[PDB]
């Protein structure tokens, strides 16, 4: 009985922490997914077409 | 003795699947703030086709890097529908610079009956004369492409470095 | 880095097996991957080992089934196989392949690796010295092992190598980081054998500290050609990017080996003995030598494989070529195991590089390799008598013979023997042979030294 | 389209004009079709394997493709049934040619669709309800033992909008009707399943219940377990047909399937003229159990690739019956058979081979069918618990095991039945070779002994020992006489003799020794044990005497008591109860306690 | 021997 | 029925071995029989064993000598092989390809059959319980013969396997009748053809008597061919004429070692010791036909006679005729050393279908516990005298003096038989019995005890 109840709030516990630890890593996301998402995008736009390297003729 | 240790046994076991249950947790739930970063991603560069005049030049841009990809006599394009104006002066452009740079000449056609479907944000693909190669050379499998190559930049960025990588070698 | 749009062809110009011909490629890359569609929504990938004029050669892991002439699609990437590399794997469990096989998403890409490795210079590796202890009378004492080496197992069908891993799990420690993490990969096993490892794993709360490849008898055999390298990248990120120590541990090469044998034969290569390839002895090689310390760092891999043995034939190509890489091996004997031994190891034919390991200046003590030398030249001379008795009667027998027997049935019966969960300190091991040798009167006893003699036979 | 053939040798077929063509796919070659698959392709060419006898065909014939890979049909009226080696039903074939032989390109459905069937639907059935496939909806009588069960296949999913009301109803007749995305899809009492597919599970299960099978040897020393996997090796000719006939016919399963590949019809015939006479009890109404199997039978001179369509057919068979819910086993005969079909279709292809000339995936073949047995939770809503056990026969070239055949198949399988030639050429018929023989299902049952026989557990153990020191003074007695033995070791030679002379000797056709309950083991075990003890405290209280016992004293002080103990075992089980077998026992029992006490 | 004649007779080719 | 003419080929491309190429071929078809023509005036037959595009494969029956690329002829029937077949075959004499040896006339065919027969259908197979009276004591009581059943006759060189024969053809009939016999040979000693033609001639049953002959002279392929052509007499008799039929082979080693050369000229894949990989096929095809079929009163027993290559039976030969038949006889070269006219070893020599013609009813109520009694108590013996051998003769107990004495009151009086001797089986078991009583009542652990108050006194 002791051992369940023990689990419970351990369950609590446990909750909490993947609770905090989603909650910092939003934050995380938040701060600089913009700045991220502008690099993606200025490295989606340059293209330099090029003839294969090992190309003869 | 006997209870004792399969008690002792029963509650390590409960604790350690506890333990897996949250951590598998977590690594979805980040796998969920990831998927919609790329979500993001799809929606910005689908704002940012609608600009017609840098979409010629990167339609341009695309086009020469696949005819130098292919590099044969036969080909062939295919394209949204709407957009056939920019391609067809997109391939009178690239023809040129095609032949000054391999030094060969090369017959390009524009596909007339089939057209890349609405789904697409934009982006072309190419043939050779019978149909058996093709590229892919589309906004979202580039897209693609780029992530899969820069998911370790990324995870540093939106999560710092791992302390316990002593040494990058 | 970057790349350029990838090609794609439908030029299927042959199918042999495992094996896929294609045609008309424009510069191919040996050991580059492809992905390939078939006619359905059903999605593979193959890796490239020949190529000539525009021929190139595939094969795939998930088998080949389904495949046609004029539907088949292949997509070319741009570089060999590299695969994500990242201290979460840890508590992560996966398929042959790498794919996750729990319920839990695509590993996040901390770190992108060649699957091959990198050669190491041989001055930058450090002589392996901090000798370990197993719990095991049997391992430790005449065949202990330093942290860094790479010892077998041998083992015949039927024989519990498998509670011997379990076993060499639990009791992993050092003579006095407080354990080791356990990269563990699994080819071509039944059901139990997994229930068995994940079962014990569980128990003893290591989840938190285990990484697990798996693949089974069910799945296409194609990709244990894989698997080993996708376990010991990790193990080597591991070792070489977080200092910690591991314990690596595989088994059942033999089905590697199959899986070569099969690839070969597909290829119409000229075969070697008994229809391996030549240069699978190099390739046995490169899976082994991922082990040892290195300056300037810390942690190292140990590395265990077990080997499952055809028949009984110690001199099968595989044993023999294993043999002559790793530095040493352990025997497990069916004679032992019919006689009802929980650990059935044969002394005899095992042998492991101690002698600069464990001699007793920090280590153990003074007496401790000459104490095991004198067992294992007793043993000898008491199967010598052993084979002796089984020509002539009882009445032949000498005092010797008689005193050889009787030790040989007390060692056979308490020192091998040794139930499961049953740690025994190094000292209490070194003590149980001390007993054992004061059976005999200190004369016979050649192989010591007079002053240790003086001081501990009595 | 078409192809036209370029080429033939033996079973193979080379093609043209298989530009479209897909491997692994079914073809029907000739004027008269004859059933084929793909094996390899190059360009438009291909190769094919025919299941037929090949004879006739010539340059250019036609090559009806089609779109699926081999597969088979599930549903009533398989049970108490006979198949060729693809399926189709032998009876009916018989009947409808009216001739003896069998047309070599004959075509009949594999279950006549003119046969109604009293179907029921399943209370809990109601309009709209969702049911995801794989998942029981109804019912049917299609025997008088068996209920057989309608089960969606997986992969299939909907809402209900209609279900058929119970009575009588043919096959290919549409029963349920459901529709998942405004598209109605209907569905018939027969399905189909590819065979070289494996049809998935809920779960799997950890073995735990034993698996009595009757012999007093194989359950007393080397049990099986249900859901297990077994092999018995054996020198040609030690009736290992026997033993898998025996199993057959007095297991504790539910539904068994009997797959000769590789034998002679006259065993066939002796079946079919056996099973149908000998009947069992469930519920307390008896019938043949015959109802209750199901014949898979592929001659030797048959055709030889048709030995691998046997085989896997036999599994996907049992499979099924493991989805309906049953326990059921498989007497799979002579894999070698199988291996030799490969080894002549790899041979004829110009691979390259490996030892003693099997080609090389041939233990990867054998491990993608072994794997494939053992207990399940199912699909379905309605919880269901199965399982499959296989019992393989091997017969390796000259009676010895180091061909590649035994080496690949003992790194798989989980007990071992070495059956020696020397047994059965001194007639000694279930000839066991306890000293090599190994199960590694030991655990797991030591429980199932606690709750019911629980006695039993050390009595096998001390047979063991008696046993291997009988084997390790063996010796010593072929190359020193007697007389220089102790008397514990002659009492222990003679032990010995008693178990083997009657604890192992067991004759399958005596109406006394045909099948042995387990009790009855168990009490013959105890009295063989309980005398060993009191002979060897009889002599070692007697050692230090003056009057020391020998063992000639012992055997004349009590050798009708001997002749009872060897003659206890004539005792049927049926018109005897276990009650009276159990006190003579009991009474036996305490005449060797007076024998002993009268000493 | 038999494997040797079997990589001479492909090798002809 | 085939009214159209038939062609005739040139193109001799190539020759290899017993093996010619042709090309050319417009629509071949698989396993068909072509007629040549050297550049004399002799003839030869073939069959044809691959074809790919317009080339082929035809391999002679006669062998390859002296065939010319440009003068050679060939022509096809566009048929798989067939032959003629009639009842008027008792009475006459031929060798292999069933040509007239006799100075007879070509058969009158009254119809025509395939020579690779076909299978038969096992629900329609009926399984075969009548006992067969054999007249010797260690084959109807140590062991049985039904009608329908199939069984070798192990031997080696220079054992009188062929006196066997003769016996058990001679005076066959059954426990309470035609037996028309078929026997061919295989390139054996032509002695023993005159031998067995001599006692087929003592005998006076000619009316019955089919023969196929092939010496040893004779070209080695066709005798692939040869037993065929005999078995599919028998079925034409057994299931068109209810004839209960015999049937004999001499030598099927000859088989074995034509099959390996055939396949080492096609270097097909080997198996144990060289020889081809696919023998299991082959012989469970010559084999299968025999046994009964439902509503008809026909049937076929096969009596193969092998020649192992020493004393050895771990050869593959004997270890794949093994699982076909169901028991085997085995000859002892030991017990012919011995001048005992049947040197039979009983042990060896299982028969698989002890249980469908024994008991009361069938023969008598108390056989099969007495043959496995009598199988014990001779293991037993052998097993004594293997220790005598090495202990001696003062270290043996009672029992083992008993043992040997029914090991030499058992070969003096139960296998020693004349050369014209025909026992019922009833004092078979009569001597069983009386040698069996020599022993203790308690002794005899393999009997009931009924059956032991029964019959002991």
């Amino acid at each position: 009985q002791a051992a369940m109840g023990s689990q419970g709030n351990l369950s609590a516990e446990v909750e909490q922490a993947t609770r905090r630890q989603v909650q910092g890593m939003q934050s995380s996301q938040q701060r600089n997914r913009e700045r991220v998402l502008a690099q993606l995008l200025g490295m989606v736009c340059e293209v330099r077409p090029q003839v294969h390297p090992n190309y003869r003729v | 003795e006997k209870k004792e240790k399969q008690i002792e046994q029963q509650k390590k076991i409960q604790m350690s699947n506890l333990m897996n249950q949250a951590r598998l947790k977590v690594l979805r739930a980040r796998d969920d703030l990831i998927t919609d970063l790329l979500n993001e991603a799809k929606q910005r560069l689908s704002k940012v086709v609608k600009d017609t005049t840098r979409y010629q030049v990167l339609l341009d841009g695309l086009v020469l890097q696949g005819l130098y990809q292919l590099l044969e006599p036969r080909m062939i394009v295919r394209c949204r529908k709407q957009d056939f104006p920019l391609v067809k002066a997109a391939v009178q452009k690239a023809i040129p610079m095609y032949k000054i740079a391999t030094k060969k000449d090369v017959d390009v056609q524009i596909d007339q009956e089939a057209y890349l479907p609405e789904e697409i944000a934009g982006g072309v693909e190419i043939y050779n004369g019978d149909r058996k190669i093709k590229v892919s050379n589309t906004l979202e499998s580039r897209l693609d492409l780029i992530a899969q190559q820069m998911m370790p930049e990324v995870r540093g960025a939106l999560f710092g470095a791992n302390a316990n990588r002593k040494f990058l070698d | 880095y970057l790349s350029q749009p990838r090609l794609t062809y439908k030029t299927v110009s042959g199918v042999n097996g495992p094996l896929v011909i294609l045609d008309h490629v424009k510069f191919p890359r040996y050991a580059e991957i492809v992905h390939l569609t078939l006619p359905d929504g059903t999605k593979r990938s193959g890796q490239v080992l020949e190529v000539s004029g525009s021929k190139a050669v595939v094969q795939v892991f998930e088998g080949t089934s389904g495949i046609d002439a004029k539907k088949t699609s292949c997509e070319f990437t741009g570089d060999i196989l590299r695969t994500p590399v990242s201290e979460d794997m840890l508590g992560r469990v996966f398929n042959g392949s790498g794919k996750p096989i729990d319920r839990g998403p695509v590993v996040l890409a901390e770190d992108f690796l060649d699957i091959m490795g990198q050669p190491i210079n041989p001055q930058c590796r450090i002589y392996p010295e901090e000798m370990i202890q197993t719990g095991i009378s049997a391992i430790d004492g005449m065949n202990s092992i330093a942290r860094g080496q790479k010892i077998p197992i041998f083992s015949a069908a039927g024989l519990p190598h498998n509670e011997i891993a379990a076993q060499i799990c639990r009791q992993a420690g050092l003579v006095k980081e407080e354990n080791f993490a356990i990269v563990f990969a699994a080819m071509g096993v039944n059901m139990e054998t997994a229930r068995f490892f994940k079962s014990d794993f569980e128990e003893n709360g290591s989840m938190d500290n285990v990484c697990l490849f798996l693949n089974l008898a069910n799945d296409p055999t194609i990709e244990r050609i894989i698997t080993p390298r996708l376990a010991l990248t990790t193990a080597e990120f591991l070792a070489y990017q977080c200092e910690k120590h591991v314990l690596v541990i595989l088994t059942d090469m033999s089905s590697y080996a199959e899986a070569l044998r099969e690839v070969s034969a597909a290829r119409e290569e000229v075969p070697g003995r008994r229809g391996f390839p030549g240069y699978m002895y190099t390739d046995l090689a490169t899976i082994y030598e991922r082990a040892g310390r290195v300056e300037g760092r810390n942690g190292s891999i140990t590395q265990i494989p077990i080997l499952t043995m055809p028949n009984d034939d110690i001199t099968h190509p595989i044993p023999d070529l294993t043999g002559y890489i790793t530095e040493g091996q352990i025997y497990v004997d069916r004679q032992l195991h019919n006689r009802q031994i929980y650990p059935p190891i044969n002394v005899l034919p095992s042998l492991s590089r101690l002698m600069k390991s464990a001699i007793g200046e920090g280590m153990t003590r003074k007496d401790h390799a000459d104490v095991s030398n004198q067992l294992y030249a007793c043993y000898a001379i008491g199967k010598d008598v052993q084979a002796m008795k089984a020509v002539v009667g009882e009445e032949a027998l000498t005092s010797d013979d008689l005193l050889y027997l009787e030790f040989l049935q007390k060692f056979e019966k308490n020192f091998i023997t040794q139930g499961p969960y049953e740690n025994r300190t190094v000292y209490e091991t070194l003590d149980i042979g001390w007993q054992l040798l004061r059976i005999f009167p200190k004369e016979m006893l050649k192989r010591i030294p007079q002053s240790t003699l003086s001081e501990f036979y009595p | 389209t078409f192809g036209y053939v370029h080429g033939v040798s033996g079973p193979v077929v080379t093609a043209c004009d298989m530009a479209g063509a897909a491997m692994y796919e079914l073809v029907r070659v000739g004027h008269s079709e004859l059933v084929g698959e793909i094996i390899r392709l190059e360009g438009d060419m291909a190769t094919i394997q025919v299941y037929e006898e090949t004879s006739g065909v010539s340059v250019g014939d036609p090559v009806l493709r089609t779109g699926k890979p081999l597969s088979v049909e599930l549903g009533p009226g398989i049970m108490g049934a006979i198949f060729d080696g693809i399926q189709r039903p032998l009876s009916d074939i018989s009947s409808q040619t009216q001739s003896i032989y069998i047309p070599r390109g004959v075509n009949v459905s594999a279950l006549s669709r003119d046969i109604k069937w009293e179907f029921i639907p399943s209370k809990n059935l109601r309009v709209g309800s969702h049911i995801t496939g794989g998942d029981i909806y109804g019912i049917v009588n299609e025997n008088s033992l068996i209920k057989h069960k309608i089960m969606l296949p997986p992969r299939n999913r909907g809402s209900v909008t209609y279900i058929a009301p119970p009575g009588n109803y043919d096959a290919s007749d549409v029963v349920l009707e459901l529709e998942f995305e405004g598209v109605k899809e209907k569905f018939s009492m027969v399905q189909v399943w590819p065979v070289r597919q494996v049809r998935p599970v809920t779960e799997k299960l950890p073995a735990n219940h034993p698996l009595l099978t009757g012999q007093r040897v194989l359950d007393a020393l080397f049990p099986c377990v249900q859901g297990g996997t077994t092999a018995i090796p054996g020198a040609f000719g030690c009736g290992k047909t026997v033993i898998s006939q025996s199993l057959s016919k007095y297991s504790n399963s539910d539904v068994i399937i009997y797959v000769g590949c590789g034998e002679r019809g006259n065993e066939m015939s002796e079946v079919l003229r056996d099973f149908p006479e000998l009947t069992m009890e469930v519920d307390g109404k008896v019938e043949s159990i015959m109802k209750r199997t199901a014949l898979v039978a592929n001659t030797s001179n048959m055709p030889v690739a048709a030995r691998e369509a046997s085989i896997y057919t036999g599994i996907t068979l049992s499979e099924y019956f493991r989805d309906m819910g049953y326990h059921v086993s498989m007497m799979a005969d002579s894999t070698s058979r199988w291996a030799e079909a490969l080894r002549e279709i790899s041979g004829r292809l110009a691979e390259m081979p490996a030892d003693s000339g099997y080609p090389a995936y041939l233990g990867a073949r054998l491990a993608s069918f072994y794997e494939r047995a053992g207990r399940v939770k199912c699909l379905g809503n309605p919880e269901r618990e199965g399982s499959v056990s296989i019992v393989g026969a091997v017969s390796p070239p000259g009676g010895d095991f180091s061909d590649p055949v035994t080496s690949a198949t003992l790194g798989i399988v989980q007990v071992f039945w070495g059956l020696d030639k020397k047994l059965a050429q001194r007639k000694h018929f279930p000839s066991v070779n306890w000293l090599i023989s190994y199960s590694k299902y030991m655990r797991a049952l030591d429980e199932y002994y606690d709750k019911h026989f629980t006695e039993f557990v050390p009595l096998r153990t001390k047979a063991k020992e008696i046993l291997q020191e009988e084997e390790d003074l063996a010796e010593i007695v072929q190359l020193v006489g007697k007389a220089s033995l102790a008397e514990t070791d002659k009492i222990t030679l003679e032990v010995a003799k008693l178990i083997k002379d009657d604890f192992l000797q067991q004759n399958g056709y005596t109406p006394y020794d045909r099948f042995c309950p387990f009790y009855k083991t168990v009490g013959m075990l105890s009295n063989m044990i309980s005398f060993y003890d009191m002979a060897r405290r009889a002599v070692e209280t007697t050692a230090q005497s003056d009057n020391k016992i020998t063992w000639s004293i012992i055997r004349e002080h009590m050798g009708e008591i001997l002749y009872k103990l060897s003659s206890m075992k004539f005792k049927d089980p049926v018109k005897d109860g276990e009650a009276k077998i159990k006190a003579d026992y009991a009474q036996l029992l305490e005449d060797m306690q007076n024998a002993f006490r009268s000493l | 021997f038999y494997r040797l004649k079997k990589i001479q007779e492909k090798k002809k080719i």
